[PDB]
């Protein structure tokens, strides 16, 4: 019969199918790339269009000054996500004068992200985050699902065609450990540029890119502060 | 039987030029015939062109400080903007009256610049409300400060004079005189005088000794 | 865990039946018989209590449950469903008599069983319970007989039967009932009418009889059953 | 108290087959009289009164919200009330506001209409059943009432021999106080027939 | 808590190059009478932290027990963080400030030291949510007595040995065991420097009494 | 089987917004233009008698003294999210005293724009997804703005936008009329020409709407003879 | 089935409960986890299967602190596992508060499963996808070992393994005694066995993840320091060639 | 609480909900709705369905206050809960407001307390729509039709119910302004126009007239005859005289 | 503080003072104590400044709602009546605020005045606050329905004037308002001390 109208029925083979369909939310979106150094973590992420005349979705949000999340699906829910992460690090400085740790702030998205997953008539998030952060650990990236888990990552990529990209971050994942700053986002586009199309590239329209680090508080570089970091690349290879 | 506030004296000080604008305090933090500690600011960064005084009762001012600062960074995720002098002046005023039946016992004066770049200074009752000044004294020491003071800048009761404007160099020296003064008279005044000068070029912080007695 | 299910599950069917009341009443009638006799007098209340074994225990459970000091329960149906109505009977009595320092009358503690059982035929998630109460009570100078439905309705008899084969028992009753009957001899009128439908020998552990006259309602001890059954008295 | 606050005064007195209960009639703000017509006894069904003096709010409440429980009670029962019910009805009424009271103390007065045995008791003011034999009393006139019936009254009286005591015991003991007067009315209930007779008194 | 049932007093803190020293009575009074003569006032909270506490002891046992299932929470995580001084010191301004909007003031003086990141730190917390760190801390009494001593000697030599620290807090002992009415002659001193949180036992104070001999009248 | 308003597709997306989405296409058409010089909000108030009085049909709205707001769809549904606008920049006035800026009205109503809930939820909450879309047309402090707002709650900053039932037909005819330089005068014709080719009514000065907001002026709605004015020259 | 099985509020005809014997099967595709208990505490392996280069090494766990003289050790839907260890943290804190000492681990086990049996009777919730196993040492009451599965029930155990290859490893370790020897003996043997019943022409690598909580900690759960685990990986390896 | 979705959107794009209440509305009796410069109409059709009925239950024109009436087509009983939480609407905000109730704004209040149960759970959207007329406050005639949707859109001339759409294309051809010049000539208008769907008339006409500043008044069957047989001496010259 | 406001034939007069008091010092002799509420409707302080302009800035954020949802502005008669309904939840509480909400109508000049303790009633002359009393006389010796606009700027002036100098919690400077049916404008702003050499002598 079927089995793929809750998210409360188990599937005579052990995998409850409306936590993998929302996985497939995730892939429908736009492509994005993070990863870390050992000073600096970046992410860049693959803003995408409607038409000629909108403009470009933003991809990247500030959370704190510390904090800052690259979404990928369906983005009313990821504001439901951003508004209650942003909560819980003005909750920490209400409460102890100090930042959430990065580890800690993803523990409380993965209890409260799991609960409507076991709830009748509810269904989870469909977004999956990247979360650039920088604490006392150095840097990090997180990766969420919508299953729920999370994975504390190296360097990552969700979206479509990410396949490709996380080819590019399997190959020179030994560089990045000792990159200077120009290096490694030059590393994190060259990954990104390989969800494209051949046909075309990346612009100044479409890229933006966040770097946190350890004398720098997160930062958005918008249309015209991605040139500096666009400039310096060569041309892709055909 | 319990009392939910107590005093603990300070004083804030605010002069608003036309292309500054100087909070200024003290920095002995007193409970009743003791000296708690010398070392305790009544002013705190907000923005870059905003500072804010707070005087009264310290259990207060230090909860009142973080309730700004956490709306203050809430606005900036929302509208992606820093927030402006005149908003956060309206907006202290409608956290301090949510509070009206069980009031914050605070004094407050926000000192910094318009989008003319001039000064602006707004100074509160403990129970909201709040004007447009060019300088208010605030807090234990206030009716030492408001009469000398106001005739300076404001050049009330005096007859045949220049209203030069506000230099930089003459308000600073001013601050730093009138202080002189209430430390020798009031006793919730002393240990140290911490001015902030607020211009486009940043926030400077000077301080200068006042009489340990 | 569940909030509960808000929508009815009785519910009309185009004919005009609530096809669960109506499935709830072919429980009842495949349950344990019982019969009724107001005598004019007093109201005599028995019922076949037959157990599958000897290991079971006679005095352990009953099937003529005291409510008040002058109301009885017996029933046939389901017996988990039955000790919940019977509960709910003697906190309504109850919460009658503390307001109005009387013993609640017979007529009044029908119309608060009744709607009890009603209301589980309007709720949310339940079913109607699969019992039917006969309610005997002697108040205010006379006797009282009456027998709720799992409907929610109510009936004031003089005689009856329910459970299984009560259409030969209703007819048994309708021929060899007469008005001003004595209350000893409603009886024998009573194990009588139960020994058709009835399988086996009787002894003083297979039938309840329960007798309430202006004196209040009791059973009857096994003792004063076993000579009922002999007649000898 | 904030009982004093309007006065009042009730009397039932047990006959021998026969009940009587009186009350007298001035409506006041303290002292000001407002008006000399102000009914402090209620018919609760035939054969069957119930008096309320005291605070004219809870008077008018309790006498209101009383005949929305019996009336209740009258219909989805057929039987009419019985006065030793009636009681304990109003008990519960008063009780159910035990943490603030209301401030009426009640006097029922009645005959048993399956049979026609007499039956008369009062309340304090939270709820307490008071069944006598002699006559009880509540108001503002306690005292001086008690000491008119405790020398009046006899164990049997007939229903026109009671008529005159209840008058005589009625009359002397709400002269005597300043919040009351202004006429008393007393019904006077037999088996057959309940008669109504208004008494000339001080209009003082 | 409107009114402290079984109370300590006074609670001595300085600051010295390498950590803190807290001190405090083993006393907890009821009234005049000293009822419970062997309590422990000083609680360690992980590595590098710790609290003295005056005022009532009930509200005392109660922070004793949700500090520390607060700090355990900390350490399952596994993650390396652990909370500084600097936050176990603004986390308690807060609960103080919010009984007190409530009215049911945790009815005790706080003295939390601690030594991390190769800094000091001596915080003090008020049954109002007045909160403050300084070189120097008393509370309750100490604040007439022991607070001049403590602080004449660092307004002319700001730093202080570990063991002119020592001598700094025994010689407070003595004055405050001279002129305060509820103060005990045996006192822990607790010392968090960046080797832990030690907690010496049980100290006594000699006294002399040389002036018994000037009164004569 | 039977699936309640949260379940996702297969594909990845909700049934239930997919669907939203579908109810614009049978809506009137909206083409809102944005330039250096204000936005202008252009709409086809589709009358079906002559009995129906034409001037009590209004779909733009005046959500503040300089946001204008064009919706077209189900138009009952609008009435609840505009209200909640209103609300939202004048609350926001009540604590800043400063005026919202048009990006951050179309956040507010854009958290309201998705979250249904069958069960587990209070008893006012909306049971299915809102069938509008919205073009947000104010001026604030960066200068002219205009927003897109469909009904799955997602909102992308625009230039030149039509929605409604003729969105394909229009949004063609936009790109190659549409230019930087372009001004509110020739922005007004250029919404009237493309409205009057999709329009399978006629163009009139009854069965059009043209409202502007401007950087010098508030939201300010063209009355009848200012639309005979601008239907001459087309 | 048709309609047995959409809801956990139906028995079957035969008298099972097929949504509980589905979330069953969660744990057998998730990788092993093997607990075992010797005379002076607990060892816990978990054969944590390393998917990409991409994932930060000793991260991404499935070993717990559920309190901080208790382990727990999980196998299936990650995101339940970390759902049951905060509601165990939940009550592990709770019991603290009101009994002032450790709470003992025979009960915190009936408090989980009590929680875990809550979810199978309703129509709102589904049963997790999660087993796991609780280990705990005290000087008092020794070292015990237990283990919840989705259906609710807690059996003690010597010793005990969850996941994909929970047939092969059980018998690995009924071979080994275990009632005689001390942690550091054992702990050799958790990996040994781990290396054996692990697939590595299923599985690209994997690392080992090893616990104590016994004597040498004082009664902590810790994981295992790194020159130990160098050792008890190195030991695995040459008794796997032979 | 009993929370469930009852309306959701077709997969066609539709609400199919609403689209059979409007079903359920075109089963319902016809009602007819003019407004002159100087008087506004109700006429409904149906008021004999036996000689046992009482004249005062079987209405279909209520009042909601003096400035405003309200007639309406479909399930009788869902109507009786609207026009009552109309009427509470009507004193509250003459309360808080002094000016009496504009007939825009409790139409605005009944179209957005249909459009709640278009989007609340458990509830199942009110089977009716409504004619409500009245005077502002500066006196001009307003006539409104609400939907089971939540819409609405002010009118010159309307119906609603069943025959609705052979009604509304009478009015297209009769209202002009020489139609429309006197209050009798508009009575006259809207008996032309239901006379067409009812069988009968003078007989199942229930007419009912609002003028200025007055209050309602329900025209007794003989005021209504009257103006019926004005209408066959009409018929005879707009033929005879024509030939 | 001392306000007051009256109606005459071409609108309404709104006149202030502008001291404020801590109670015997002086704070800020600043105050605008005259409300822009709208474009058409002003109000006033009178009672504890807190509680004025917050209740009477809501009661702005009220009537912009109001003219949004229903496209025309606001009654005078009826913002009062919001601001009665309001504050009087608050009974009891100890709020003070003496307000006179103060507009232009579909009934020529309309003025209320509204208080914390629950009143709302409509007048002629008003006069709130410390000095209210002193300025019923002056204002009462010299006001007549019909005046000149110049007529009535002298009387209001004179009328605060002679409060301010009687009282001892009024003084500053003489804020005046004047209502016209298209919107207020604000007439002047003359110092006190200035009005005293222009009337002594």
């Amino acid at each position: 019969n079927q089995y793929d109208n809750d998210v409360t029925v188990w599937s005579p083979q052990g995998r409850i199918h409306q936590i993998e369909y929302a996985m497939e939310a995730v892939k429908q979106g736009s492509a994005t790339v993070g990863l870390k150094s050992k000073t600096h973590a970046v992410l860049v992420a693959l803003k995408r269009a409607q038409s000629e005349l909108a403009a470009h979705q933003k991809k990247i949000l500030h959370v704190d000054n510390h904090i800052g999340i690259s979404i990928a699906g369906l983005t009313a829910d990821a504001r439901l996500l951003c508004n209650f992460m942003r909560q819980e690090c003005l909750d920490s400085r209400f409460v102890f004068d100090r930042p959430l740790p990065v580890s800690r702030l993803v523990s409380l998205i993965g209890s409260k992200t799991q609960i409507p997953t076991q709830r009748y008539g509810r269904r989870p998030y469909g977004v999956g985050l990247l979360i650039a952060g920088y604490d006392d650990m150095g840097p990090h990236i997180f990766q969420t699902c919508p299953s729920a888990n999370y994975f504390d990552c190296r360097a990552m990529s969700i979206g479509a065609r990410s396949q490709s990209a996380r080819t590019y971050l399997e190959r020179h994942m030994s560089e990045f450990m000792e990159c200077n700053l120009n290096e490694l986002v030059k590393h994190g586009l060259r990954a990104l540029r390989e969800t494209l199309p051949a046909e075309q590239d990346l612009t100044t329209k479409n890229v933006s890119i966040g770097i946190v680090g350890k004398d720098l508080e997160f930062t958005i570089y918008d249309d015209d502060d991605v040139s500096p970091f666009l400039e310096g690349l060569e041309e892709r290879p055909q | 039987r319990f009392s939910p506030y107590v005093f603990n004296g300070g004083t804030i000080l605010a002069i608003a030029g036309e292309d500054f604008a100087i909070v200024a305090s003290d920095t002995r933090l007193s409970e009743g015939f003791s000296i708690h500690t010398r070392d305790s600011p009544k002013c705190y960064k907000l923005t870059d062109k905003t500072v804010i005084g707070c005087s009264g009762f310290h259990g207060d001012c230090l909860t009142l400080t973080k309730i700004i600062e956490a709306r203050l960074k809430m606005y900036k995720h929302s509208n992606n903007k820093a927030m402006t002098t005149g908003a956060i002046a309206a907006m202290l005023s409608t956290i301090l009256y949510s509070r009206r039946f069980f009031p914050y016992y605070v004094y407050n004066i926000i000192g910094g610049l318009d989008e003319e770049g001039k000064g602006a200074v707004y100074s509160f009752d403990p129970v909201g409300s709040y004007q447009r000044d060019s300088f208010k004294a605030g807090g234990s020491a206030s009716a030492m400060l408001q009469p000398l003071l106001d005739n300076q800048v404001g050049f009330k009761n005096m007859q045949n004079v220049e209203h030069v404007p506000l230099s930089l160099d003459r308000a600073m020296r001013l601050v730093k005189d009138v202080f002189i003064s209430a430390a020798e008279r009031d006793v919730y005044t002393g240990d140290a005088l911490r001015i902030c000068i607020v211009t486009k070029e940043g926030i400077r912080e000077e301080t200068v000794s006042l009489r340990k007695d | 865990a569940e909030r509960g299910y808000s929508f009815s599950l009785t519910t009309f069917s185009p004919s005009g039946k609530l096809v669960q009341i109506e499935y709830a009443l072919a429980a009842v009638a495949g349950g344990a018989p019982s019969v009724g006799i107001k005598a004019a007098n007093g109201v005599v209340l028995a019922t076949e209590k037959k157990q599958k074994s000897i290991l079971y225990d006679e005095r352990s459970v009953h099937k003529v449950e005291p409510i008040t000091k002058h109301i009885g329960l017996v029933y046939s149906g389901m017996g988990p469903d039955y000790r919940v109505l019977v509960h709910r009977a003697r906190k309504l009595a109850q919460q009658y008599y503390l307001v109005y320092q009387e013993p609640i009358p017979t007529a009044q503690l029908v119309q608060r069983v009744a709607s009890v059982m009603q209301e589980y035929t309007q709720s949310g998630g339940v079913r109607p319970f699969g019992v039917s109460l006969l309610i005997c009570g002697w108040n205010e100078g006379r006797p009282y007989l009456f027998q709720s439905d799992p409907s929610g309705a109510y009936f004031a008899w003089k005689a009856t039967a329910m459970g299984k084969n009560y259409v030969n028992g209703k007819t048994f009753l309708e021929k060899r009932y007469n008005e001003d009957l004595e209350l000893e001899d409603a009886i024998h009128t009573a194990i009588l009418t139960l020994k058709e439908s009835f399988e086996g020998q009787m002894t003083e552990d297979n039938i309840e009889v329960g007798i309430c006259n202006e004196a209040g309602f009791r059973r009857l001890t096994p003792t004063e059953v076993k000579d009922y059954l002999a007649a000898i008295a | 108290s904030i009982m004093s606050y309007n006065g009042g005064a009730v009397m039932a007195m047990k006959g021998k087959n026969c009940v009587a209960i009186a009350a007298d009639r001035r409506f006041g703000i303290q002292a000001q009289m407002v008006t000399t017509d102000f009914q402090k006894i209620f018919p609760m069904g035939d054969r069957l009164y119930i008096g309320l003096a005291g605070l004219a709010t809870d008077v008018q409440t309790v006498a209101q919200r009383l005949k929305f429980r019996l009336n209740l009670y009258e219909l989805k029962e057929g039987r009419q009330i019985k006065p030793y019910t009636l009681m304990s009805m109003v008990a519960n009424l008063l009780y159910e506001k035990r943490f603030g009271p209301y401030y009426t103390e009640p006097v029922i007065a009645g005959l048993d209409p399956k049979t026609f045995k007499p039956f008369i008791c009062s309340l304090d003011l939270i709820g307490c059943p008071m069944v006598t034999d002699d006559f009880v009393v509540s108001g503002t006139c306690a005292e001086q009432m008690y000491g008119m019936c405790e020398s009046l009254w006899e164990p049997n009286m007939d229903p026109d021999h009671l008529f005159e005591t209840i008058s005589q015991a009625m009359l002397n003991a709400v002269d005597r106080d300043a919040v009351s007067g202004m006429g008393v009315i007393v019904h006077i209930i037999e088996k057959d027939k309940i008669t109504t007779r208004t008494l000339k008194a001080r209009m003082d | 808590t409107q009114n402290p049932m079984v109370t300590g007093t006074s609670v001595l803190g300085v600051k010295f190059e390498g950590g803190v020293v807290i001190a405090a009575d083993m006393l907890g009074s009821y009234g005049s009478l000293a009822r419970f003569r062997n309590i422990s006032r000083i609680m360690r909270v992980n590595n590098s932290t710790m609290l003295g506490a005056s005022g009532d002891y009930a509200d005392f046992q109660y922070l004793k027990q949700v500090l520390g299932q607060m700090v355990i929470d900390e350490e399952l995580l596994g993650d390396g963080h652990s909370y500084s001084p600097r936050a176990i010191h603004s986390w308690l301004t807060r609960a103080m400030y919010s009984r007190r909007s409530k009215m049911n003031p945790l009815w005790n003086t706080m003295v939390i030291g601690g030594y991390a990141d190769g800094e000091s730190f001596l915080g003090y917390v008020d049954m109002l949510g007045v909160a403050y760190e300084a070189p120097s801390l008393a509370t309750g009494y100490g604040a007439y007595l022991a607070q001049p001593l403590l602080r004449e000697v660092l307004e002319k030599q700001p730093v202080l040995s570990q063991t002119e620290a020592r001598d700094l807090v025994e010689r407070c002992m003595r004055v405050l065991y001279y002129r305060d009415a509820r103060s005990y002659n045996r006192f822990q001193i607790a010392t968090v420097t960046e080797k832990g949180v030690e907690i010496e036992g049980p100290l006594s104070t000699e006294t002399n009494w040389d002036i018994a001999h000037m009164i004569s009248g | 089987y039977d699936r309640g308003v949260n379940t996702f597709s297969p594909e990845g997306r909700l049934f239930q917004v997919e669907y939203a989405i579908e109810a614009i296409k049978l809506g009137s058409t909206a083409i809102g233009i944005q330039t250096s010089e204000g936005v202008c909000l252009a709409v086809e108030k589709r009358i079906t008698s002559p009995l129906m009085e034409p001037s009590s049909i209004e779909k733009i709205v005046e959500i503040d003294a300089h946001i204008g707001c064009a919706m077209s769809g189900l138009i009952a549904d609008a009435k609840t999210l505009i209200d909640k606008a209103r609300v939202e920049t004048q609350n926001h006035w009540f604590t800043y005293n400063e005026t919202m800026t048009v990006e951050s009205v179309t956040q507010a109503v854009s958290n309201l724009a998705l979250q249904f809930g069958e069960e587990d939820a209070d008893p006012g909450a909306m049971s299915r997804p809102f069938g509008v879309a919205l073009l947000f047309g104010g001026v604030d402090e960066k200068g002219p703005q205009l927003f897109h707002m469909d009904p799955s709650g997602t909102f992308v900053q625009c230039d030149a936008r039509a929605i409604g039932s003729a969105s394909e037909g229009a949004q063609s005819s936009l790109q190659e009329v549409y230019h930087k330089s372009m001004t509110l005068k020739e922005a007004i014709k250029s919404s009237l020409i493309i409205l009057k080719q999709v329009m399978e009514e006629k163009l009139n000065a009854t069965n059009i709407e043209l409202a502007t907001v401007q950087p010098g002026q508030n939201f300010h709605m063209f009355t009848k003879e200012e639309l005979e004015e601008v239907i001459k020259d087309i | 089935g048709t309609g047995y099985d959409l809801s956990a509020s139906t028995f079957s005809p035969d008298g099972r409960v097929f949504q509980v014997e589905y979330a069953m099967k969660a744990v057998e595709n998730s990788s092993t986890a093997i607990g075992i208990r010797c005379k002076d505490g607990v060892v816990f392996g978990v054969e944590k299967l390393v998917l990409s280069k991409l994932y930060e090494e000793g991260s991404n766990k499935r070993l717990f602190n559920v309190d901080r003289h208790v382990g727990m050790a999980v196998a299936g839907l990650l995101a339940d596992a970390r759902s049951l260890a905060d509601i165990a943290r939940e009550e592990a804190s709770n019991f603290r508060s009101n009994f002032g000492y450790n709470i003992p681990l025979k009960h915190l086990a009936d408090r989980v499963a009590m929680y875990v049996h809550a979810y199978t009777l309703y129509s709102a919730v589904r049963p997790f996808g999660c087993s796991f196993m609780l280990g705990s040492y005290s000087v008092n009451d020794g070292a015990q070992l237990y283990m919840i599965d989705p259906s609710g029930v807690s059996y003690g155990y010597w010793g005990c393994a969850i996941g994909k290859a929970r047939q092969a490893a059980k018998t690995e370790i009924e071979k080994l005694q275990m009632k005689e020897m001390t942690c550091r003996d054992i702990v050799k043997e958790v990996a040994k066995i781990i290396y054996i019943v692990h697939d590595e022409v299923k599985d690209k690598a994997f690392e080992l993840e090893l616990s104590w909580v016994g004597e040498l900690t004082n009664g902590r759960h810790e994981i295992v320091p790194k020159d130990i685990r160098e050792e008890a990986e190195k030991y695995a390896k040459e008794s796997l060639k032979e | 609480s009993y929370d469930r979705a009852i309306t959701v959107f077709s997969p066609d794009g539709h609400l199919f909900q609403v689209e059979y209440a409007q079903e359920a509305v075109k089963k319902g009796s016809t009602a007819v709705g003019v407004r002159g410069r100087d008087i506004v109409v109700l006429g409904v059709e149906k008021k004999s369905v036996a000689k046992l009925q009482d004249e005062r239950t079987v209405r279909k024109i209520c009042a909601l206050d003096d400035n405003v009436c309200m007639a309406f087509a479909g399930l009788t009983a869902d109507a009786r809960i609207v026009i009552n939480r109309a009427r509470v609407e009507c004193q509250s905000h003459r309360l808080t407001v002094e000016d009496p109730v504009t007939v825009e704004y409790i139409t605005r209040y009944i179209a957005s307390l249909k459009q709640r149960y278009t989007q609340s759970n458990g509830r199942r959207p009110f089977g009716i729509s409504a004619l409500i007329v009245g005077f502002d406050f500066d006196g001009t005639p307003r006539l409104y039709q609400t939907d089971p949707s939540g819409t609405y859109h002010a009118w010159k001339a309307n119906a609603i119910g069943r025959g609705a759409k052979s009604v509304r294309e009478f009015l297209e051809k009769n209202y002009t302004d020489e139609a429309i010049e006197t209050d009798d000539l508009t009575i006259k208008l809207v008996i032309k126009a239901l006379l067409e769907v009812v069988q009968s008339g003078g007989k199942n006409i229930e007419l009912a007239v609002m003028r200025r500043d007055q209050s309602l008044k329900i025209l007794n069957p003989e005021e209504i005859e009257k103006y019926v047989a004005e209408i066959e001496k009409e018929k005879e010259e707009n033929e005879k005289k024509k030939q | 503080t001392t306000t007051l406001a009256f109606k005459f034939r071409h609108g309404v007069i709104v006149a202030a003072d502008s001291r404020a008091t801590a109670g015997a010092y002086i704070a800020s002799q600043t105050v605008k104590k005259v409300i822009e509420i709208n474009p058409y409707l002003l109000g006033t302080m009178a009672g504890g400044a807190a509680d004025c302009s917050f209740w009477e800035r809501l009661l702005a954020r009220q009537c912009r709602i109001y003219e949004l949802r229903n496209k025309e502005r606001i009654s005078v008669a009826a913002a009062s009546k919001l601001l009665a309904n309001m504050v009087y939840q608050y009974k009891g509480m100890g709020l003070s605020m003496g307000t006179m909400i103060c507009g232009w109508d579909k009934r020529g000049p309309g003025l209320y005045y509204v208080d914390s303790e629950g009143n709302r009633i409509s007048g002629a002359t008003f006069s709130v606050g410390s000095g209210s009393v002193y300025a019923y006389g002056v204002m009462d010796r010299g006001y007549s329905y019909d005046l000149e606009v110049e007529q009535a700027y002298d009387l209001a002036r004179r009328a605060i004037y002679q409060a301010t100098y009687r009282d001892a919690y009024s003084g500053g400077a003489v804020n005046l308002y004047h209502v016209r049916e298209d919107g207020w404008i604000r007439v002047s702003s003359d110092n006190v001390a200035d009005l005293h050499e222009k009337y002594s002598g």
